């Protein structure tokens, strides 16, 4: 009897335009049987957490330079 | 930097734990074993001049078979996490719905045929055994098909890293409307339907058994109101449920981390209360009749 | 009126059978009974190899 | 009125006669035997195929075929070993309550309010079970028949007679009077010169088969007798009434001796068998049990599981294999 | 009386086809089963196929199956066989006989007068020797049956039958299960033997019973019928 | 395992099995009664109305449903025994003259035959039917004396419905064990030839209960 089992998206929102550097670190969310469009969140060191949408004009710019200071110091 | 330091998020919520819910599924896995074999005792004892309820009935004992396999279903992976499979899931989800539809087109049957038997009394056919084997099969195939339905998309899935190997849907690109639809399936075909079948049925008997003058008037309506609101009660707080999380996901209920762990703990409640009734279902059809009250004292007394 | 006197008559043929001393009898049907105590299953049941049911 | 005096003068004097032959009763003799330990029955062959309650039924000489007779009208031959169905014989009546079964196994017999007699027979060439003839000498009905051969057969009826039939002729040869009230009860001697039969007059008396006379008269019980049944040597008989108590008699005594009873029974005895030793007295009650009695001490050694009702009749194998019981479930038990 | 004809023969051509039937009267034509047994001109006899009541079991031998077939219609108590394909091995005289089943029955106790057809042109054997044996009447004599597989079923039974065929009549039983006698026959006859040896024993001989004794299996269908005894005066 | 003859003989069982179902369900059908009474009571009339050894038995059918009705009359010992048999009866019809009561009490024997047959041990859950017959001679001779002669107490004014409802209740009454049993009433004369009708729904109320009460598990 495994029905009872949920799974719902893990991100309720309403934010955008933070600014890129001052948000510390992330964790990879990808689309799945869970949530099939894709999601994304993010963290702080103030240890409340900021879910970041998956679709807006400024994330296809956060993209390339969040991604740079994993690949670099 | 520019910004505040609080959000609301809800990464976290109030959660049903896994072995607490198996134990009460184990509990009522212990109520069905020994209603079921008590039943089928004294059935068996008196096989020579069983009707057609009877056979109806024993269709239901089978009950025991289908939850043991979906019980061991989930216990074996869970003494053993690497045993799990993508298609196993298939198969203890489709007993398990097997195990919940099977009662109420049989119980659907019963009301028909107390109805025939009323109405078309000075015939012989409605208390022969082959209508009750024919309803039985009838049960049977309409039982199987909508757990086949159910089954159709039910596989292994990637929970975040470090809780994975979890089962869910499936479906893929338009999961969420399969979701939709089985749950809209499923209380169209389990609820609603079978309770205006039960409440006409009912209702002709009654209007049968008005005009025939006799005490038994009130046994009659006490054990009929009964069976219906007992049905009423036990199956329809998970089809409520259900339709509440769908508008969550909708988007129709305005969103809360608070109401989201109250709908999340209200379906596992939900859950067992509708396996609890399906497990009890046999017992209080049988316990309210006399014969059945009659062959209770000899065992009872031993 | 003669069918009294018949019956009274009639009523005292019973009364001519040979007694027997109560002991004897119980003694007679105890010896049957551990006579052929060895025969029926009833009390000495016989081995599943031969009860036909 | 001197006649009145001579009959309570004559009573007075059999119990005069009776009280001098005792000089110790048989629990005293019999004290210092082994008991018989405990004797559990278990079921194991139901016979189903009845819709109705179940009166009488008796079994055969080869101890494998037994008749059942039912308030469904249906006379049927069951066969023990495998629980298969020979013959199924539709009565004019529905009101059967007796049946007997031919020691050769050619005949078998039913009887009932409809206060006649019917012989059927089994072997005939034409292929079914047909009516040979139908008795119409009694005036009232028909509680027992039990047959010493082919041709002949004796039947107790409720007009406070017995009589037995010359089955070809289908006249009475002699007939058997002196009971008070309704005959119920009738058992044959393995030596069939003599029968004995109860009444609800409380006392079973003793008869001779062919000198149409009572040799002796007991008494015994203080309500009706609904059983009996002869002790296998021949020289005694139990008797089971409403009273809740057995009762066994010696013929050579003509003297009661031994008393069956225990203060948790109320209820009446409807059947009383022996087995084949004798050693075990096995009475079918009215309340949904059969309990089974040690004949020589007078204990309790066991109970035969209940039915689900009344158990109206209770017969023993000939050779002591078995012992089945017919109720009013609509079922045959067979014990062992 | 009882009385059991049967008719349809006749001359056919070979490659055809022919219908006969079996009137039955005077007995519970739907209580009984009934078989078919077939006689060449000069050899022994051997079975065709069986019907039982209520048509629920049909068996046929393993030269006939898908040829032949058997039908029975109860209301007119009138069996049929209707014969397709016809060979010329074929040609035999058809006997109509009956059977009963149940605890202490005598099956095959009644066999018909028979007809005549005429074509233009792993299982048990049952052996039976001593095709001639001359004698006399007022003497004793005994014919001895042999089955290769041993009759002595579980259930303490051993099924063997003993026939007798006077000239220009049909068969009449008289011995069933290799103890029993048939009903009218003469406490003359006995049987008995082993498992897998039998005979039959004539106390005292008479004119009046003299001509071909068969013996017959009936263990596991197909039946099987020995070649017979002839017995001369 | 089985041998030859040993599979005939279980299909002749079988056989013999679905003969003895198929007459079972014929005869589920034809619901049998049984009349009593301290006399005739002229009970023979709605048989020779209709025009449709041992005892006697009269068979008639009305719409589809077929009734055998017996007579205790026929009884040559005490009811103990005789009665005993009768346990299978659908309903017990009982019959009472209105105008029986100042013939040269009875009405206390009929009574206590009353409440010896509807609360005899035997006769646990069979519904009784009255049919109260003679009522049109017994409206007229009620002027001359009431039931008074008997009974005490007697309540009501003289009109003849009043003391006919108190009658009935005082038969009704003797149902202490009502619990169990139901029981109708109907008044009859000689002429008015609708006893059937009653009858009928009689036992169509006791055919519906006793196919609830086995069947239907209620």
């Amino acid at each position: 009897a495994s029905v009872a089992t949920e799974l719902r998206c893990q991100c309720l929102q309403t934010l955008q335009g933070i600014h890129p550097k001052c948000i510390q670190s992330v964790n990879v969310k990808s689309p799945g049987p869970h949530c099939a469009q894709t999601e994304v969140i993010a963290t702080l060191k103030n240890g409340r957490k900021a879910c970041l949408n998956p679709a807006s004009p400024i994330v296809k710019k956060i993209i390339e330079k969040m991604l740079n200071s994993d690949k670099s110091n | 930097c520019n910004f505040s330091l609080e959000v609301s998020v809800c990464e976290m919520t109030t959660v049903v734990p896994y072995t607490w819910n198996v134990g009460i599924l184990s509990l009522i896995f212990l109520i069905n074993v020994l209603g079921n074999g008590l039943v089928t005792y004294i059935f068996c004892k008196h096989r020579s001049r069983a009707g057609a309820i009877d056979i109806l009935l024993l269709g239901i004992c089978l009950n025991s078979l289908c939850l043991s396999i979906s019980l061991l279903a989930e216990v074996l992976m869970f003494l053993f996490p690497n045993i799990i499979s993508t298609g196993l899931c298939r198969l203890e989800i489709f007993f398990y719905y097997l195990y919940v539809y099977l009662d109420i087109f049989s119980v659907v049957c019963v009301s028909l045929v107390r109805y025939l038997l009323v109405a078309y009394s000075t015939r012989s056919w409605p208390k022969k055994q082959s209508l009750g084997w024919v309803l039985t099969s009838a049960a049977w195939l309409i039982a199987l098909v909508l757990s086949g339905d159910a089954c159709r998309h039910r596989s292994r899935v990637v929970d975040p890293v470090s809780k994975q190997a979890m089962c869910y849907e499936n479906a893929g690109n338009m999961t969420a409307d399969w979701r939709l639809h089985v749950r809209t399936v499923s209380v169209t075909a389990g609820f609603l339907l079978p309770l205006a079948l039960l409440i006409l049925f009912y209702a002709l008997t009654w209007c049968v058994v008005r005009r025939t003058k006799l005490q038994a008037r009130r046994k009659v309506r006490g054990v009929i109101v009964a069976v219906v609101v007992l049905f009423f009660v036990f199956c329809f707080p998970y089809h409520v449920l259900n339709l509440l999380d769908t508008l969550l996901r909708r988007r129709w209920i305005r969103d809360s981390c608070y109401t989201r762990g109250l709908i999340n703990v209200g379906l596992a409640v939900t859950s067992l209360l509708q396996a609890l009734y399906s497990a009890v279902v046999p017992l209080i059809y049988s316990c309210l009749g006399s014969l059945f009250r009659q062959r209770m004292y000899g065992l009872f007394q031993s | 009126i003669a069918q009294a006197r018949k019956l009274v008559e009639q009523l005292k043929m019973e009364a001519n059978i040979d007694r027997i001393k109560v002991s004897k009898a119980a003694a007679d049907l105890m010896a049957y009974c551990e006579a052929h105590a060895k025969e029926d299953p009833l009390l000495t049941p016989v081995p599943a190899s031969e009860n036909p049911f | 009125d001197q006649l009145r005096q001579e009959a309570e003068q004559l009573k007075n004097q059999i119990r005069d006669a009776r009280k001098a032959c005792a000089d110790a009763t048989l629990s005293q003799i019999t004290n210092n035997i082994d008991p018989v330990g405990r004797i559990q029955m278990r079921t194991r062959r139901t016979l189903r195929g009845h819709l109705a309650k179940i009166y009488a039924m008796h079994w055969g000489t080869d101890s494998r075929l037994l008749v059942s007779a039912s308030q469904d009208g249906k006379l049927i031959i069951w066969d023990s070993y495998t629980t298969n169905k020979v013959h199924a014989i539709p009565l004019r009546s529905s009101w059967v309550m007796t049946c007997a079964y031919a020691p050769s196994g050619n005949y078998v017999a039913c009887g009932g309010l409809d206060n006649i007699c019917s012989i059927y027979n089994l072997k005939t060439r034409e292929g079914n079970v047909r009516v040979s003839r139908e008795l119409a000498g009694h005036t009232g009905y028909l509680s027992c028949c039990r047959f010493l051969d082919d041709n002949q057969i004796v039947t107790s009826s409720g007009d406070t007679t017995c009589a037995l039939w010359d089955i070809e002729t289908g006249q009475q040869t002699t007939t058997f009077t002196g009971h008070t009230g309704d005959v119920m009860s009738l058992s044959l001697a393995p030596d069939t010169r003599l029968f004995v039969s109860g009444a609800c007059d409380a006392s079973a008396k003793l008869w001779d088969v062919r000198e149409g006379m009572c040799r002796q008269t007991f008494t015994g019980h203080e309500s009706d007798i609904n059983a009996i049944c002869f002790f296998p040597n021949g020289n005694a008989f139990a008797t089971g009434s409403d009273d809740a108590t057995c009762r066994l008699f010696d013929l050579r005594a003509d003297q009661e001796l031994m008393t069956y009873s225990h203060d948790n029974i109320i209820c009446g005895i409807t059947s009383v068998s022996f087995s084949k030793s004798g050693r075990l007295l096995l009475a079918g009650y009215d309340d949904f049990n059969c309990n089974v009695w040690d004949a020589l001490k007078a204990d309790r050694a066991g109970v035969l599981a209940g039915h689900d009702n009344r158990v109206s009749c209770l017969g023993v194998t000939d050779d002591g294999m078995a012992v089945a019981t017919g109720s009013w479930d609509s079922f045959l038990k067979i014990w062992n | 009386d009882v009385q059991l004809v049967e008719s349809g023969g006749g001359l056919v051509q070979p490659g055809g086809s022919r219908k006969l039937s079996c009137s039955a009267s005077g007995f519970a034509f739907s209580s009984f089963g009934m078989h078919w047994v077939r006689q060449a001109p000069e050899k022994g006899l051997e079975w065709v196929a069986y019907i039982s009541s209520g048509s629920g079991t049909i068996y046929y031998a393993d030269t006939v199956k898908g040829r032949f077939t058997i039908s029975r219609d109860d209301p007119k108590n009138t069996l049929f066989l209707q014969m397709t394909s016809l060979r010329s091995e074929d040609t035999a005289m058809y006997y109509c006989v009956r059977s009963i089943y149940y605890y202490g029955s005598s099956p095959f106790d009644f066999w018909g007068q028979g007809t005549t057809l005429t074509v233009s042109s792993s299982d048990i054997v049952m052996t039976q020797a001593t095709s001639s044996v001359p004698v006399t009447p007022g003497e004793s004599v005994s014919i001895s049956c042999r089955s290769s597989k041993s009759l002595l079923h579980s259930n303490g039974n051993t099924y063997l039958y003993w026939f007798l065929q006077r000239p220009g009549q049909s068969p009449q039983l008289l011995i069933y299960r290799m103890s029993n006698l048939a009903s009218g026959v003469p406490d003359r006859f006995s049987g008995s033997g082993s498992g897998t040896a039998f005979t039959l024993t004539i106390s005292r001989l008479e004119a009046e019973d003299v001509g071909v004794y068969y013996c017959m299996q009936h263990l596991e269908y197909p039946l099987t019928f020995g070649a017979g005894t002839k017995l001369e005066l | 395992t089985l041998s030859a003859e040993d599979k005939a003989a279980v299909e002749r069982s079988k056989m013999i099995d679905r003969n003895l179902r198929e007459d079972g369900e014929k005869a589920a059908r034809e619901v049998k009664l049984l009349l009593l009474g301290a006399g005739e009571s002229g009970k023979s009339t709605i048989v020779k109305q209709m025009k449709i050894t041992g005892i006697v038995e009269t068979h008639f059918t009305f719409k589809d449903l077929h009734f055998k009705m017996f007579d205790v009359g026929g009884q040559r010992s005490e009811r103990k025994k005789w009665i005993h048999c009768f346990e299978g009866v659908t309903a017990i019809i009982f019959c009472v003259a209105l105008s029986d009561y100042d013939l040269v009490n009875r009405m206390h024997e009929s009574m206590k035959l009353f409440d010896s047959i509807c609360n005899n041990k035997w006769f646990t859950d069979t519904s009784i039917i009255l049919f109260l017959n003679k009522k049109d001679l017994f409206e007229e001779k009620i002027k001359k004396s009431p039931l008074t002669i008997c009974y005490p107490e007697y309540a009501g004014s003289n009109t003849y419905e009043e003391a006919a409802a108190y009658i009935q209740c005082q038969f009704e009454d003797l149902n202490k064990r009502k619990d169990t049993k139901e029981i109708y009433t109907h008044f009859t004369c000689a002429t008015d030839t609708k006893n059937v009708q009653f009858v009928f729904d009689a036992v169509t109320d006791v055919i519906i209960k006793n196919n609830l009460k086995d069947c239907g598990l209620f």
